[PDB]
C-alpha cells in the first residue's frame, strides 16, 4: 500500500515547509526518527 | 546535486520497519491553513 | 512553645486597628520581637505538632492582613516624599527594601551600588522595574534629607517589623510545603508540591482553597498589576500567578496556555475540594490522577492541529440565470450591491469638456463625471446627489454587538 | 507531483481517458519525465487539479515512452499539455500562435486554472476554439 | 536578554527630557474632559482622516465597509462614541490584534 | 469577640429586609474588618443596588477605605454620601478627618457647612445628647 | 441507586418542584449554575438554595457545597438526576449544582421561598 | 516602552500614556504567523 504511504509522506513535506514558512516549529511526534531527519534537511535546503 | 541527503535516505531505509510505516500520522496543517482561507474568502466573497 | 500561638493570634488581631498607629505602632512593635521569632523557632524544630494548622490556617490570613496594614503605614510616612513609589512597586515587602536601599545614602545621589543595590538587596528587582523606579526618581523622589530623623528612625523601625513578618510568613508557606502531601495530596498531584503550597497559603486552609472559586484561582499570586508594565504575550494567558507556573502547563506550547491554564484552575480547585473532604491519612489521590490524565489528553488534543481536508473544488461552471427576484424586501437588500443612480452618473463623462475632479489630498485622480449638472458644476456642489439610504454602510452582526457592549461599558463607567 | 497526478502507460491508455469523460474536461501533459518544464507544469497542475475537479482533470503522458501521439504536433516535442473534451480537441488561442497545445510554463496556479475553466466552458457551448482570457506572447 | 536600554543611560536620557521640560515650563496634556471644549471638532477631524481613504474607491471590501460603518456611527451618535473613546482611553489595556 | 455570628445575623437580616440600608453597613464594618479582606469589592457593589447608593452605605464604604488609608478614594465616597444628602452628620466627621490626614485644607467645607448636622447621623447624634453648638461638636468628634 | 452522603437528597414531586423552580428563574436570569458559581453565591449571600446533584460522579466535588451552605445557613437539597438538573438550567450538558439567587422583586419570589421551605423541613 | 512610557508620563495625562503603551503591545499578525510586540513601536497606529 506504498502509493497512499508516499502521498501522506508529500504532505508531510508540504506542511514542515509551511511551518518553516509561518515560523512555527514542526515537532510532529509519530514519525520516525530518520524520515524526520530527511524533512529537517530538505527544508534547511529550502531555506537556502 | 541530491547527494547530501542520500545518507539519510539509506539511514531511513535501515532503521523503519513496516508496521511503523503503516502508523505514519496523517499530517495536520500546524498553520491553520484552512481555516484562514474559509476567513479570507469569507471576508473577500466578492 | 505548643501552647503560645493563640496569644500570638490575639497580638495580631490586636494590630487590626487603622493608620495613625503610633503609640499602636509602639505596641505593634512590641509584638513583633516577642512573638515573630519564637514562631520561627518552633518551626525550625521538627516534630512539635502536625496539629498546629488549623491553627496556622487560621493564623496566616491574619498575618497577610497585618503585613497589608505595615506596607500602607510605610506608604503613608513615605507618600510626599516620593509619591509615585507605591505606584511603581507593589509587593510590601519589596517596597520596604527600595525604601530602605532609597535611605541607605553616602553615594547614593550619584551612584552607590546605586542600580547594584537593588538587583542583589531586594532580590526581585527585574530591569524593568528598575528602570521605571529611576525615571520616578529623576521626576518625583525630592531627596531632601527626611521630614525629620525621627520620621526617618520611624520608617526604619517599619522595614524591620514588615520584614520579619514577611520571613514568617516564608517559613511558614515552607512548613506546609513540607507537610503538603499530607495536607492535599490531590492538589500536589495535580499540580507540584511548592505550587501548591502558595496556592493553599494564600487561601488560608484547605477549606478555604476549596472555598475559592475556580476563576480567582489563576491570578493568586499575579504580581500587582501596574498600567505601565508590559502584559500582552504571545500566550495569551493574562493571569500569569503561581498555578500557571507550573510543569502541567508550561510543558505545552504557547498555543494552549490559556485554555491549559483554565483547565488546570478548575481541575485544582476539585482537587482541593476532594482534599477538604477527605479526613486525615485517607490520602485517596485516584480522582486527581485521573483528573491529571484527562488534563494531559486535552493539552494533546488542543496540539494536534486539524487534519488536511479534501481542498474543496471549484463548482463546475454553467452559467444559469434562475432567479429573476424583487420586491420591497428583497429590493433593499439588493440595493446595498447595485450601483447606486449617481454611481451611474458619475460613471457617465461629459464628453468634450475637462471632466470634473475631486481633487482629494491621498488622490486627486477621482473624476466626478456626470454627476454634477452643468449648471450646478459651473457653480458648486450637491446634496441631490447624497440620495439614498438603501446603501448608507451599516455594521455586520458582530461589530454592532460589539459596540452594544462598549456602550454598556461606558454607561456602567457613568453610574 | 508523481504521487498527486494520475499517470499514463501507453497510447490506448490515453486515448480510453479522452474518450471516458464524458462531464469533465481533459488535460493531458505530453512530456519528458525528467525535463524541467515538464516537471514544473506537472507541479502546477498538481495544485489545479484538486481545485479543478469537478469541472477538468489531470494527466500525464511520458512522450518517450508513449509515442504513438506524434501526430498531436508534428513532432515538434517540447513538454506540453493537450485539452480534451468529448474526444474533440480543445483549441487555446493565446499569443503563441499554437493554437493547439500550450507548450509553455504558466506559473499562476490561479491563471492556470482560469484558462482551464475558460476552455471548459467553450467546450460546453461547443466551440472548439477559445480565447484565453490572458494573453501570454513571452514563453514561446 | 532584557531591555538593551541600562539603567545608567535611561537615568541619563530621562533626565535630559525632564531637565528640557522644566526649562520650557510645560503644562503637561490633560486628559480628554469629559466635557472638552475642542472635543467635537477634534472628533470631527479624526472621523475625517479615518474616511479620507475611501473618498476615492467606488466599491468597498467587507472591512472597508465596516470601517466605514464605524465612522457613520461615530458621526452620528458622536456623544456615545466620544464616552466610548475616553473609557478605552481610561481603560482598555488590550486589543484586538 | 464572636464574628461568623454577627455575619450570620447579618445575612438573615438581609434575607428579611434586603433594602435596610443599617445591615448592609453593618456587613460592610464586618467585611472591613479583615476576614476576607475580599469579596469586598463585590460586596460594596451589591449593598450599593440593593440600598439605591444610600447614603450611609456610601458613607461606610468611604470609612472602610479609610481605615484601609486609601485616602483619595475614602474622600471621593464621603463627597459622594454628602452629595446624596449633606443634612446627615457623621459623613462630615470623616471629611474633616481625612482632610486632616491629608494636605488639603477646611475653608471650603466650613463654607459649605452652612447646611444642618444633628437632623440625623448617629454618632452625631450621640454627641448632640452628651449641648449646643455645632463647630464644637465637630471639633469634639475630630479629637 | 443515589448516593448516601448526597443529603439531603429530594423527593420525586419536591424535586420536580425545585426543578420548576430553576426553570423560572433561569428565564428570570435569577439563577447560577455550576459548582463554582454557587460557590460565589454563597460567598455573596445572594443565594437564596442551593441544588446539587446526587448523581455526580465523583460526589466530593460537590460535597463542600452543603458545608458551605450549613456555615452560610442557607438551605439545599440534593436532586437525583444532573441531567434533568441541567436541563431545567437550560444547558444540554449535565450539571451539579445550581443556586436560585436572591431578589426581592422576583415574580417568583413566593414560589422561591415554598422551595425555600421545603428544602429547610427536609433539613433537620 | 518602559522609557517611553515614563517620558510620555512627562507630557500627558499617565492614562493615556498607558494606554499608548499598551497598544504598541499588541499581537501582531501575518499569514499565520504571530508575534508580540513587547519591544520597538508600532509605526501604523493613528498617534505613533
Amino acid at each position: 500500500i506504498r502509493q497512499k504511504k508516499a502521498r501522506t509522506i508529500l504532505q508531510h513535506l508540504s506542511e514542515a515547509w509551511r511551518c518553516w514558512k509561518a515560523n512555527i516549529p514542526w515537532d510532529v511526534p509519530g514519525m520516525p526518527a530518520p524520515i524526520k531527519k530527511i524533512i529537517e534537511r530538505y527544508i534547511k535546503s529550502k531555506a537556502d | 546535486g541530491n547527494v547530501d541527503l542520500n545518507k539519510l535516505t539509506e539511514e531511513r531505509e535501515k532503521l523503519l520497519q513496516s508496521q511503523i510505516d503503516e502508523n505514519l500520522a496523517q499530517l495536520t496543517k500546524n498553520a491553520s491553513n484552512p481555516i484562514q482561507v474559509n476567513k479570507p474568502n469569507a471576508a473577500t466573497d466578492a | 512553645p505548643f501552647e503560645i500561638l493563640p496569644e500570638s493570634i490575639e497580638l495580631f488581631r490586636t494590630l487590626a486597628l487603622i493608620s495613625p498607629d503610633r503609640l499602636s505602632l509602639s505596641e505593634t512593635a512590641q509584638i513583633l520581637p516577642k512573638i515573630v521569632d519564637l514562631k520561627r523557632i518552633l518551626q525550625q524544630q521538627e516534630i512539635d505538632f502536625i496539629k498546629l494548622l488549623p491553627f496556622f490556617n487560621e493564623i496566616i490570613p491574619l498575618i497577610k492582613s497585618n503585613i497589608k496594614l505595615m506596607h500602607n503605614f510605610l506608604i503613608s510616612l513615605y507618600s510626599r516624599r516620593f509619591p509615585e513609589l507605591s505606584s511603581l512597586i507593589p509587593s510590601p515587602l519589596q517596597y520596604s527594601k527600595v525604601i530602605s536601599i532609597l535611605e541607605n545614602e553616602n553615594y547614593s545621589k550619584n551612584e552607590s551600588d546605586e542600580l547594584f543595590f537593588h538587583l542583589e538587596n531586594k532580590a526581585k528587582l527585574t530591569r524593568e522595574q528598575i528602570l521605571v523606579l529611576t525615571m520616578s526618581m529623576k521626576t518625583s523622589f525630592k531627596n531632601k534629607e527626611p521630614l525629620d530623623i525621627k520620621t526617618r528612625t520611624q520608617i526604619l523601625e517599619a522595614n524591620s517589623i514588615l520584614e520579619n513578618l514577611w520571613k514568617l510568613q516564608e517559613d511558614i508557606g515552607q512548613y506546609i510545603a513540607s507537610k503538603i502531601s499530607i495536607i492535599a495530596p490531590n492538589v500536589c498531584f495535580l499540580v507540584g508540591p511548592e505550587i501548591a503550597a502558595q496556592l493553599i497559603a494564600h487561601a488560608g486552609g484547605v477549606l478555604e482553597f476549596s472555598r475559592i472559586p475556580s476563576c480567582n484561582i489563576a491570578s493568586i499570586g499575579k504580581n500587582k498589576h501596574l498600567s505601565h508594565e508590559l502584559h500582552t504575550l504571545e500566550s495569551g494567558v493574562r493571569q500569569e500567578g503561581y498555578l500557571f507556573a507550573s510543569d502541567m502547563i508550561q510543558k505545552f506550547p504557547v498555543s494552549v496556555h490559556k485554555q491549559m491554564l483554565r483547565m488546570l484552575c478548575a481541575k485544582v480547585s476539585l482537587a482541593a475540594r476532594v482534599d477538604a473532604g477527605q479526613k486525615n491519612g485517607d490520602r485517596n489521590t485516584v480522582l486527581a490522577h485521573k483528573w491529571k490524565a484527562e488534563l494531559s489528553k486535552k493539552a494533546r488534543k488542543l496540539s494536534e492541529a486539524p487534519s488536511i481536508s479534501e481542498t474543496k473544488a471549484l463548482p463546475i461552471p454553467e452559467d444559469q440565470p434562475k432567479k429573476k427576484r424583487a420586491g420591497r424586501k428583497f429590493r433593499k437588500y439588493k440595493e446595498k450591491f447595485r450601483l447606486s443612480h449617481v454611481r451611474q452618473l458619475q460613471n457617465r463623462m461629459e464628453f468634450g469638456k475637462q471632466e470634473q475632479t475631486v481633487l482629494d489630498s491621498y488622490g486627486e485622480e477621482v473624476g466626478l463625471g456626470m454627476s454634477n449638472t452643468s449648471l450646478q458644476q459651473a457653480v458648486g456642489a450637491t446634496s441631490g446627489s447624497r440620495r439614498s439610504a438603501g446603501n448608507q454602510a451599516k455594521l455586520t452582526k458582530v461589530m454592532k454587538h460589539r459596540i452594544s457592549e462598549a456602550n454598556q461599558q461606558a454607561d456602567e463607567f457613568l453610574i | 507531483a508523481s504521487v498527486l497526478l494520475p499517470q499514463l502507460r501507453t497510447g490506448w491508455h490515453v486515448d480510453q481517458a479522452i474518450v471516458t469523460e464524458t462531464k469533465r474536461l481533459v488535460v493531458i501533459r505530453f512530456g519528458r519525465k525528467n525535463d524541467r518544464q515538464c516537471m514544473i507544469m506537472d507541479e502546477l497542475l498538481s495544485s489545479i487539479a484538486e481545485r479543478v475537479r469537478n469541472f477538468a482533470v489531470i494527466y500525464l503522458c511520458d512522450i518517450d515512452e508513449v509515442s504513438d501521439f506524434d501526430e498531436m504536433y508534428e513532432l515538434t516535442d517540447p513538454m506540453t499539455v493537450m485539452f480534451f473534451y468529448h474526444n474533440k480537441h480543445m483549441m487555446c488561442d493565446f499569443g503563441t500562435g499554437n493554437n493547439n497545445k500550450l507548450n509553455f510554463i504558466v506559473d499562476d496556479k490561479q491563471e492556470m486554472i482560469d484558462i482551464l475553466e475558460t476552455i471548459f466552458r467553450g467546450a460546453r457551448k461547443n466551440k472548439g476554439l477559445v480565447v484565453s482570457p490572458y494573453d501570454y506572447n513571452h514563453k514561446r | 536578554n532584557g531591555p538593551e536600554i541600562t539603567p545608567e543611560e535611561a537615568t541619563t536620557i530621562f533626565s535630559v527630557m525632564v531637565e528640557w521640560l522644566e526649562s520650557r515650563s510645560f503644562s503637561p496634556i490633560p486628559f480628554p474632559p469629559l466635557t472638552y471644549k475642542n472635543d467635537t471638532k477634534i472628533l470631527v477631524l479624526a472621523l475625517e482622516d479615518l474616511k479620507d481613504v475611501y473618498a476615492s474607491k467606488v466599491r468597498l471590501n467587507a472591512s472597508e465597509r465596516e470601517e466605514l460603518a464605524l465612522i457613520e456611527e461615530a458621526y452620528d451618535n458622536p456623544h456615545d462614541t466620544l464616552n466610548r473613546i475616553k473609557k478605552y482611553l481610561l481603560t482598555q489595556r488590550v486589543f484586538k490584534p | 469577640g464572636n464574628l461568623d455570628q454577627a455575619e450570620l445575623l447579618v445575612t438573615q437580616a438581609l434575607q428579611k429586609f434586603p433594602s435596610n440600608a443599617l445591615l448592609w453597613v453593618e456587613q460592610i464594618k464586618l467585611f472591613k474588618h479583615g476576614n476576607k479582606s475580599s469579596l469586598k469589592k463585590t460586596i460594596f457593589q451589591d449593598a450599593l443596588r440593593r440600598t439605591q447608593n444610600d447614603h450611609r452605605v456610601l458613607l461606610e464604604i468611604g470609612v472602610s477605605f479609610y481605615a484601609e488609608a486609601q485616602y483619595e478614594t475614602s474622600l471621593k465616597w464621603l463627597e459622594r454620601a454628602l452629595k446624596k444628602c449633606s443634612r446627615y452628620g457623621d459623613t462630615w466627621v470623616w471629611l474633616f478627618r481625612t482632610y486632616a490626614r491629608l494636605g488639603k485644607d477646611t475653608v471650603d467645607l466650613y463654607n459649605m457647612f452652612d447646611q444642618c448636622e444633628p437632623t440625623y447621623g448617629p454618632e452625631w447624634i450621640a454627641a448632640s445628647k452628651n449641648c449646643t453648638p455645632r463647630e464644637i461638636l465637630l471639633r469634639l468628634m475630630n479629637d | 441507586a443515589p448516593n448516601p452522603k448526597a443529603f439531603p437528597l429530594a423527593d420525586a414531586a419536591l424535586t420536580q418542584q425545585i426543578l420548576d423552580v430553576v426553570q423560572q428563574a433561569a428565564n428570570l436570569r435569577q439563577l447560577k449554575k455550576g459548582a463554582n458559581e454557587a460557590t460565589k453565591t454563597l460567598n455573596r449571600g445572594i443565594s437564596e438554595f442551593i441544588i446539587m446533584a446526587a448523581d455526580c460522579e465523583p460526589i466530593e466535588i460537590l460535597l463542600h457545597l452543603p458545608l458551605l451552605c450549613e456555615d452560610k445557613n442557607v438551605p439545599y437539597v440534593f436532586v437525583p438526576s444532573r441531567v434533568a438538573l441541567g436541563r431545567a438550567c437550560g444547558v444540554s450538558r449535565p450539571v451539579i449544582a445550581a443556586s436560585i439567587t436572591t431578589n426581592d422583586a422576583s415574580a417568583i419570589k413566593t414560589q422561591i421561598y415554598a422551595v425555600k421551605d421545603k428544602i429547610e423541613t427536609l433539613l433537620i | 516602552f518602559t522609557l517611553l512610557n515614563r517620558l510620555l508620563r512627562l507630557i500627558v495625562d499617565p492614562n493615556i500614556a498607558d494606554y499608548i503603551t499598551a497598544k504598541n503591545n499588541v499581537v501582531i499578525n501575518f499569514k499565520d504567523m504571530s508575534h508580540v510586540n513587547k519591544y520597538g513601536l508600532i509605526r501604523g497606529l493613528k498617534f505613533a
